[PDB]
RNA sequence: AGUAUGAAAAUGAUUAUUUUAUAAGCAAUCAUGAAUAUAUUAUAUUAUAUUAAUGAUGUACCUUUUGUAUAAUGGGUCAGC
RNA sequence: AGGUAAAUAAUCUAAAGGGAAACAGCCCAGAUUAAGAUAUAAAGUUCCUAAUAAAUAAUAAGUGAAAUAAAUAUUAAAAU
RNA sequence: UAAUAUUUAAAAUCAAAUAUAUAUAUAUUUGUUAAUAGAUAAUAUACGGAUCUUAAUAAUAAGAAUUAUUUAAUUCCUUGGAAUAUUAUAUUUUAAAAUAUAAAUACUGAAUAUCUAAAUAUUAUUAUUACUAAUAAUAAUAAUAUGGUAAUAGAACAUUUAAUGAUAAUAUAUAUUAGUUAUUAAUUAAUAUAUGUAUUAAUUAAAUAGAGAA
């Protein structure tokens, strides 16, 4: 019909970009957590520097942040597998897999955890 | 403590809920920088749009004027009137 | 300021020489390299609105390096306007007919920018299967290089 | 033998002294004519005096003519800008005057991308040569 | 930094940067800045406090703002005039209305009066 | 279908300047040599104007459409209405 | 089925710009006007064509190099 | 270690890494085949094209432009530092060796963002000018906003007529060319043609008030 010339693989450059994006997302989360921790420290009664130093850093309480922190639910880039950085689970593909770059707004969308065996 | 939150990706193409969230966050345009007090709610909000946003924790916030001043380039000259 | 001065030497066409016997670049790479020279992209005075490229003499083109089975299998094509008159010739066949020089030339042509200047640039490139050629005298040569 | 071929020197306005580019400004107006109201006001308002005080190297003529009001300005190079200040008010007229003063007389002209400097000095370093390059080509 | 061979030469060029825009000049040149200056008026003089590189035919001093002690490079403002007026015509491909986008940007003209070693 | 006047355009011939006989496509825009013309401050290493070297960019306009370079509608050009 | 009917989101409609060779709807990004120094997005970096250097493996078919063609067969390689 | 019959797996198992008490245990995370054939139609080969797979002897020199996993020299500790190596340069010493320096921020890439100026509107601060001065006009500073069909809203200009109306052949009107003012307009200069000269400037009132689209 109408030619949408989009390849089934990604170029190395694309892959690298994807990786970078993933890393950035992780970093954002990390930063958020750090901020929360330092706020907690300040509330308790410490300085900024002191808070930064502290061995026992506080985990976040809010559900979403906690979930993000868990690597079971939301892996970090170094943890993540090759097969999940550049492919998603498609319920109706051959091999039940599909290049992430096919997913509508893949540059914004985050999607790490494919199914366990698929 | 304060978050320095930047909109690093355009809202164009992003679902309207997410757009709304971003608007609430006080982020008007791409590349726009906001300094938000750190409380859990704000953090939660940021989490939702994490893929659009670049964040970093800082000691103190900055008023827009201050930010502008910081931005300004060095005019490599000193005028003398005669 | 910088552009002001005697600019005659800049826009002088140098003759370069490449001995394909003594060059280990494979065909395509070599062609690409030559293309740049022809265009004149190597010189800082280049501007796209100007043919300012140098002359390239290729010699010993018989010893050019081609990889894989391309000598046998790589097919050059030519079509008249007339349907059914598609000529498809293998590289070896072409070589037998015209020479390795032709091969090289084709590659260079392909490389080059597709505009008026192209043909001139192509013609600047002078290729010879063996060693001997009529340009031996005019290749650029310095006085300090004369130890040999 | 050495023979001289004639030439002349080129003036560089700012290198030694600096002559001020604008020389005369003629405020032209009309008593009758609503278009010339702002100009009239300007003429009235001691602003002109102030301007004169500020910039004594440039002279202000004040003509009376029946048409629209003008600010014809005369520059060192010879050229003359002329701005018709039809229906403007005092402040706008003043702004126009300022603009006129600021400009050198030179004609307007399209600049290309990044054409900044304009010299008549031979390059300090030479023009590149293929034979005198640090790196030979191949 | 031994700055004798710059001192001794007669021809000398400088690469000063106004707002990070580099301009490469000798004495007597006219630099056309693509903006309107408010600090300087006509007839004023600017001492350049950012000069990336001073150079003779064969030697060149360099550095991120090299000391004002070493050189004297001062430009006088000659003109504040605009570059010629243009009406680029903006429109789509089956829409009769047009948006005339006018353009008459402003220029400041300098003259490099002094360019010497100190 | 009044009388004067008429350097309004389309259209024809001719002359000048310039470009053009190895080059391919809305004929423009931007870059950019060269040639010519004018200029009573070109002092010039000058400024403007004209001009299809050369390079890059560039699917006419309207209508109607989910959508038009479309091989969908409409228009030979200009002047008046 | 470039089919049809609704659901959710985006874009197009009414959106120019960069990429996808060319491209309404894809990937990024929303043109007030310039200017062009600094960050860059998606995409790329032998030449055409703006920009590249590395590391470890595998491939010898031009497979492949921006639109992956199936069962199956042959040959090899690992693991038990 | 040969032959032997399956399987193409990190679930289990092993290895490595991260988080919890911590030289261990617990929990999580990652790591398991490749070629060839099968293969195919009609204007013309069809990765967009050139073309790309490397080699001693020799290059101040090429070594994938494919596929998979990565990096921004390589290794360790926690963006940094160190070491190692490489390249380049300088100086000394006998084409080498020693010392010091630099490079390691890959780069391109939009009309994106910033910077750099300009315009407009709004919000908040000003400064100057002039007797709803709590205003207006202009200029600053900070911020936000300025794609757009159907459509809504606001503001201007050209043309012609009516009311009021100086002026003048050195004037005017129209035309051509070159200037000027952020420029559908007007104005300046030169030139040509009228004309004893504006329904002229400006404010109102109105319109047979603007045409590449029938
Ligand atoms: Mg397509
Ligand atoms: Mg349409
Ligand atoms: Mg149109
Ligand atoms: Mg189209
Ligand atoms: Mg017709
Ligand atoms: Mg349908
Ligand atoms: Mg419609
Ligand atoms: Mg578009
Ligand atoms: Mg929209
Ligand atoms: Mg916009
Ligand atoms: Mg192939
Ligand atoms: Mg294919
Ligand atoms: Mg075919
Ligand atoms: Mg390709
Ligand atoms: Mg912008
Ligand atoms: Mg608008
Ligand atoms: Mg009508
Ligand atoms: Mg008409
Ligand atoms: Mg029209």
């Amino acid at each position: 019909g109408l030619l949408w010339k989009i390849p089934w693989r990604m170029s190395t450059h694309q892959k690298t970009r994807q990786r970078e994006r993933l890393r950035n997302v992780d970093q954002v989360i990390k930063q958020l957590t750090l901020g929360l921790h330092v706020q907690r420290c300040q509330d308790k009664g410490l300085t900024y520097q002191e808070a930064m130093e502290s061995k026992k850093k506080y985990k976040p309480r809010s559900k979403s942040l906690r979930l993000l922190n868990k690597p079971s639910v939301f892996p970090k880039e170094n943890q993540m597998s090759s097969k999940d950085k550049y492919w998603t689970f498609d319920k109706k593909a051959v091999g039940y897999r599909k290049g992430i770059h096919k997913v509508p707004k893949w540059t914004k969308i985050s999607i790490r955890k494919a199914p366990k065996f698929f | 403590v304060f978050y320095k939150v930047t909109l690093s990706r355009s809202l164009i193409g992003v679902p309207h809920t997410t757009k709304s969230i971003v608007k609430s966050l006080g982020l008007g345009k791409r590349g726009s920088i906001v300094y938000k007090k750190v409380n859990p709610a704000i953090a939660g909000s940021l989490a939702k749009v994490k893929e659009l946003v670049k964040v970093e924790v800082t000691e103190h916030e900055l008023t827009p004027s201050q930010q502008r001043e910081l931005r300004k380039s060095n005019p490599g000259f000193i005028v003398e009137k005669r | 300021s910088q552009k002001i001065g005697h600019s005659g030497l800049a826009f002088a066409r140098l003759w370069h020489h490449v001995d394909v016997a003594r060059d280990k670049r494979t065909l395509g790479r070599l062609a690409s390299a030559i293309a740049i020279t022809l265009i004149g992209r190597h010189k800082p005075v280049y501007h796209p609105s100007q043919d300012c490229g140098d002359y390239v003499v290729v010699t010993n083109c018989q010893k050019i390096r081609v990889t894989g089975k391309k000598f046998e299998q790589k097919t050059y094509w030519s079509h008249s306007g007339r349907p059914g008159q598609l000529k498809l010739q293998t590289m070896n066949k072409v070589v037998a007919d015209k020479g390795f020089g032709e091969i090289l030339k084709k590659a260079v042509s392909g490389m080059l920018p597709k505009n008026k200047l192209r043909k001139q640039r192509l013609d600047r490139l002078k290729v010879f299967d063996g060693s001997e050629n009529p340009y031996k005298q005019n290749i650029t040569a310095f006085a300090h290089e004369q130890s040999s | 033998v050495v023979k001289a071929i004639a030439r002349n020197s080129i003036g560089r306005n700012g290198v030694g002294a600096f002559v001020f580019p604008c020389r005369k400004i003629t405020l032209q107006f009309c008593n009758w004519g609503g278009s010339s109201e702002g100009m009239r006001k300007f003429l009235t308002s001691k602003r002109l005096d102030k301007w004169g005080q500020e910039f004594p190297w440039i002279q202000f003529e004040v003509m009376r003519k029946s048409g629209h009001p003008l600010l014809r300005a005369e520059y060192t190079n010879g050229r003359e800008k002329v701005i018709c200040v039809r229906n403007l008010n005092i402040d706008n007229v003043e702004n126009k005057l300022k603009l006129l003063k600021d400009s050198d007389g030179d004609i307007l002209r399209r600049r290309t991308k990044n054409d900044n400097v304009e010299s008549l000095n031979s390059s300090v370093r030479g023009i590149w040569s293929p034979l005198h390059a640090a790196k030979r080509h191949r | 930094t031994d700055t004798t061979p710059l001192k001794l030469s007669n021809e000398l060029y400088a690469i000063f940067k106004i707002h990070n825009r580099p301009y490469l000049v000798t004495e007597g040149d006219r630099v056309i800045l693509p903006f309107k200056l408010k600090q300087a008026e006509v007839g004023d003089i600017l001492n350049m406090t950012d000069v990336t590189t001073l150079g003779s035919r064969n030697y060149k001093l360099v550095g991120h703002p090299i000391n004002t002690s070493l050189y004297t490079l001062k430009a006088t403002v000659v003109g504040k005039t605009k570059r010629a007026f243009q009406t680029r015509e903006v429109t789509k491909r089956r829409n009769r209305r047009v948006r005339h986008a006018k353009s008459k940007g402003d220029l400041t003209i300098l003259r490099i009066s002094e360019l010497s070693m100190n």
